[PDB]
């Protein structure tokens, strides 16, 4: 899905009836994929972060589909979780998409220093997955699939200090004029 | 129709309740010193215990009968609530139950969930029987309506959920703290319970205060492609207190 | 004149204000 | 600059869904940590200075790398340089501004004259820095007459002397630099800021008459931004530029190439 | 000469003190919001983690150099403190060593009991080495000075006790909060020791922040026949908090 | 900060012996000249300033050599140079600091350039000294795009240019530099403060464009720590250092040799 | 004893009748054996000093062993002693070791000028010796000797000045990174 | 400013305080 719109998105599944892991991703605002992101950008620019990181969903499937979702932090010094059982035990937000199609959950800033490297060695601030709780439903002649947006953004909390050039960027070359 | 319970770091949303139930009218808290027995001082985990634990989900089908579950015996493996649970002689906590199912607008079926204070099961067998320790404490795994053949039989409760498992009528189920799912309705039930017993404390491996009964009163029917769909439990503790530490008992 | 600092002095030394330090925020 | 302090939170059971949202509306979810969690009472202290424009911004990074190869034989018939001003052709400068669509701001210029000997010595050398304004006639040769700098403003530097460095006000016509033009000519061609932003030149000649020392100087510009203000911020440049005043990223025979990393698997973190 | 500190169900009493010693006259408390970093909720489970644990007993013979232990580590293992140890990312002690030794007065003998802050160890080789993790994580046991042939040894700590295992005289081990048993005149000792730390809450797999190091600077030497006697171990946490709560590490 | 005065003392005869106490407690003794002797009034006037970590700890001292060789052969391919700064690599400073567990200050870093001449002539010589932090891309030429100093903090010097002299505030993300670390890697690897202390890299470059004179470029950098705080003192490195962030002493094929002088008889000072 | 614990501790003879001399060392606090110590690795970093040293010895025989010791100081100006009686016509403490273990002298600052140097020539600040004043008694049963721990500190008198590198540590070589 | 020492003329020329020359004791 590398470089079209769909690398934006997850495709939720009708046909999964148990408590699967959808997809997960590192909370350090500028590892991968959060790195590109407008925060994740501008933290690139920056050595040290601190804050809380608000992490928002918006379900794209029909009307009448229905889903309950596991959305779990998982505070660091410990593997990413493979079983919703070992998720759920963190903080977590457990998810009705019913009429509205959002839902915003935030990953508190816990951390033994009050500040993070904006880029992490042998680090990590933790995880964030994501678990079928229920089920995707639908009536009979709807969409088997739905999808699922994404979005990041930081809180009051939020600050970065110690301006750096960025590594998100190169010039390999002149720049023609 | 919009709940959205916080307890720990634990955070439940439904845009389709039917306003929570409180047990018998009273809000858990803390025990007071003018009811307390014991003399030391309780420990309170707070928000380490005192979070929503998500049990193991269970299929809804058009066969199925129905599925019960006993606390604190479900949270037994729990992370902290679990650990303090067997490092301490007593115990005590209250509960919000959030029993969660979706389908669609074209599915219809119903649901009672009924939260039962010393539900004493029965025995499947006549004669001189009793309900074996290990099949009243199944885990989160709780147990299911099942009509077909187990084992030691003269150790198994009863299958007859009609009799609410203990020779009484389902129908009657509804004088105990209980609520409704009903397809067309919710997608949740919500109850919030305080610790209800005879004693201030109790030893919470020997004794199970509440038992947790979901019966489909009104079978799962459909015309969609997705015919089953699960039923998942998530149970926070509140106010838990626990006394009388020593060795974990295994 | 004095400022603070996250005290020390400053003044303008030219006639053109393009010519000033960094802003103060 | 203060960050808000972080409140305590209890645990709440209600009706108001605050984790709630429709992100349809075009605005930013405002769920605060005490919104999801119960919160502990911390007293945050962090100020956000270092975050401002005129810190980000106010910073000196090279623009130009002026080279000027001292040739002995055409002495007065050579020897000089001019270079169309602009901030479009250094990346890691060029990125930061293009973060705004509007900017306004006056500018330090610092430079760093390198004098590289390729004789055995090399004497005394003195360079002349002369802005030339559109319109104002640009130096043709090491002893044109434009370089007397009636009324250009010229600064000279030699060998043994400080970085030179002098300040510009705002200098456009309007009230903001573009930093991204959906316009044209008046004819109907340029496509882009190559119409808005005419800041005229910047020539050198070396001074020194006419010698016997083989040598290259190259004088680095470096441009820092002063008392800076900025509107309608934009998305970061994902990939490298090609050229000056012009969004193009296509490179001949070269996939597009972002700074997204992939992984196999969106299960694995 | 008489002491007598009660923690959480337990007391010890020591009728042969050299009285307490408070490490840099600082009394453990629990973190103020004012230095706080982490935003959630501190789990705080007194009693049932504040207290004392004892581990296991060394035989202190003619012939031994010395010994050590790393805090946290040395109670990865003890209830209550242990199971919050590994469910938290982040945690937060102060602790109450007391060491017992008692004898006859036909005894003689001098031990140093030091806490030492960040006391990063040197390994016994040279070259290009580092200690491995599981060397200065031995848990209760500890580790004993014995001065032959262990394994992965680029992988060990120096057993230069002398050295203060870490390139500084013992000698000067006195500049850290540290005590004297000296067999004529007393029997145990005891450190009360806060949090020390360049963060408020740290990784306690991670990062041990205190070394409790004992060494005997004169020998055990008597006509009795009970001629090797044990050196006893038992410290209280203090004030303990945890924060960041999930699975346990394993 | 003054020292107190020596009082006059008498002849006691008593049922308190100052003199006698419990070194077992771990305390240290209280006894003062005029409760062992009969002492005479004498009026001290010593102060302690010289004493105080501000003094002990703010003087200049040497903690990297960074020596530059410049290669002619290929010019802009090499010619630059990366450290990652520490202070662990020169003993007298190190020592001074490891007397504390935990340091706080602000630093004055001072450049003392020299340039070697290996040819006739030096012609025209500058150096970049650029400060990397963690994160920001490391050059990896002496033409590298990273040189442009966008937006890391750059210093200039060129020969005939006084010592370059600039200060950094205290830099950790905790409150307190780790002088000492018994803690791993998330990975339980690393023991020690190498885990703590990544402050970034000093990276180096000639500026001057390709010329004929070869010179080896040695810039040897000088720390001072200001505004100093410091906790948990301990006792001094008794042996030579063999590594950075490692207490490790022990060297091949050699004994262990501390200060300590021996003598044949302890009964002859 | 010179690479070990036993550098640190004097041992006392039940055997010897006599007022012989235990141990002798120079009050000079940055001269060798204190030179090592805290006291004197940090004047090492100085050059002058003044002030009164405590200095503090613990018994650690048995609780039946007995003992009184003479402890004394010898200005300069003269040869260390050689006697018990010479050595008492200075400064000292008669040492009786009962239910105290430990006792602290101090030796006065008695110099001509106002500050020493840390590095001596041929300078001296003067002795401290150890004498039998009686004898080490013990019952039967009980080890026939026992040993004595030397402590030293400054007084509120104490001061340094001048601050210089210390000669009490070396680099002859790089340190790896 | 003016500060007594062990009377001589001081004040802070930079914005910065890590800029600031050795602290008072
Ligand atoms: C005479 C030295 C050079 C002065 C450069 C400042 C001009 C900035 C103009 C910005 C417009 C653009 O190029 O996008
Ligand atoms: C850019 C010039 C170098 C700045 C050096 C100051 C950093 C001191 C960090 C102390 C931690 C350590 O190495 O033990």
């Amino acid at each position: 899905y590398i470089n079209s719109e769909n690398m934006y998105s997850v495709v939720l599944q009708s046909s999964i009836n148990a408590p699967d892991k959808i997809f997960s991703i590192r909370t350090d605002v500028a590892s991968q994929p959060l790195a590109t992101t407008l925060i994740g950008e501008i933290s690139s620019y920056f050595t040290h972060w601190t804050g809380s990181l608000r992490f928002s969903f918006m379900f794209c499937g029909t009307a009448n589909t229905t889903v309950k979702l596991l959305l779990a932090y998982t505070p660091p010094g410990i593997a990413e979780p493979t079983t919703r059982k070992d998720a759920m035990l963190g903080t977590h937000v457990i998810w009705d998409v019913g009429l509205q199609s959002t839902i915003s959950m935030v990953v508190p800033w816990i951390s033994a220093s009050h500040y993070r490297n904006t880029s992490p060695g042998r680090s990590t601030s933790g995880y964030i997955t994501c678990w079928y709780q229920t089920r995707l439903v639908i009536p009979p002649q709807t969409p088997p699939t739905a999808r699922l947006l994404c979005f990041v953004s930081g809180c009051k909390d939020f600050c970065l200090r110690m301006a750096r050039d960025t590594n998100l960027h190169l010039q390999s070359g002149a720049i023609a004029q | 129709r919009i709940i959205q319970i916080t307890r720990g770091d634990s955070t439940i949303t439904s845009q389709d309740v039917a306003n929570a139930i409180v047990a018998y009218g009273v809000w858990p808290h803390y025990l007071s010193s003018k009811d307390a027995s014991a003399i030391d001082k309780p420990s309170q985990p707070d928000t380490s215990s005192n979070r929503f634990y998500t049990l193991r989900s269970v299929t809804w089908s058009s066969s199925s009968k129905g599925w019960w579950w006993k606390l604190p015996d479900a949270l037994k493996d729990m992370g902290i609530f679990g650990e303090n649970m067997f490092y301490h002689y007593l115990g005590r906590s209250g509960y919000t139950i959030h029993v969660q199912c979706n389908a669609s607008k074209f599915h219809q079926g119903t649901l009672i969930v009924a939260l039962i204070p010393e539900h004493q099961i029965a025995s499947a067998l006549h004669g001189n029987v009793n309900v074996g320790y290990n099949y009243t404490h199944p885990g989160e795994t709780g147990r299911e309506v099942k009509a077909e053949t187990r084992l030691n039989p003269d150790l198994q409760p009863t299958e007859e959920y009609w009799l609410n498992f203990d020779g009484t009528l389902l129908g009657n189920i509804t004088i105990f703290p209980h609520q409704f799912i009903n397809l067309r309705s919710n997608n949740s039930a919500t109850i919030i319970a305080p610790y209800v017993n005879a004693v201030p404390m109790d030893s919470m491996r020997s004794h199970n205060n509440w038992s947790l009964v979901i019966i489909p009163i009104c079978p799962l029917e459909t015309s969609s492609a997705i015919n089953t769909i699960p039923i998942t439990i998530s149970i926070s503790p509140m106010c838990a207190e626990f006394s009388g530490a020593r060795a974990k008992r295994q | 004149a004095q400022v603070s600092r996250q005290n020390y002095f400053n003044i303008n030394y030219f006639k053109d204000a393009a010519s000033n330090g960094a802003s103060k925020l | 600059l203060v960050v808000p302090n972080i409140n305590s939170s209890n645990p709440t059971t209600s009706n108001s869904a605050p984790a709630l949202d429709a992100a349809e509306t075009g605005h930013t979810s405002s769920v605060q940590p005490e919104d999801v969690i119960e919160t502990r009472y911390v007293q945050t202290s962090q100020t956000r200075d270092e975050m401002s424009l005129e810190s980000f911004l106010g910073r000196s990074g090279c623009i130009h790398e002026s080279k000027l190869e001292v040739t002995l034989a055409n002495y007065n018939k050579e020897n000089f340089t001019v270079w169309a001003i602009n901030l479009q052709e250094m990346a890691q400068i060029r990125r930061k501004f293009e973060l705004f669509t509007y900017t306004r701001f006056d500018s330090e210029i610092t430079l760093v004259p390198c004098i590289s000997a390729l004789s055995q010595d090399i004497g005394h050398i003195t360079m002349q820095y002369m802005y030339v304004p559109p319109g104002a006639p640009v130096p043709n040769s090491r002893d044109d007459y434009a370089w007397q700098s009636g009324t250009n403003a010229s600064v000279f530097w030699q060998h043994g002397q400080a970085y030179p460095r002098f300040s510009l006000p705002f200098l456009s016509v309007a009230s903001a630099y573009y930093m991204f033009y959906d316009g044209y000519d008046e004819q109907d061609q340029n496509y882009g800021t190559a119409n808005t932003n005419n800041m005229g030149s910047l020539c050198s000649r070396i001074v020194t008459e006419k010698h016997i020392h083989k040598v290259h100087i190259m004088t680095r510009i470096y441009h820092k931004a002063k008392h800076v203000k900025a509107w309608c911020p934009r998305p970061p440049r994902a990939l490298e530029y090609t050229r000056a005043h012009r969004t193009n990223f296509k490179i001949e025979d070269r996939s597009i190439q972002t700074a997204i990393v992939t992984r196999p698997i969106i299960t694995t973190a």
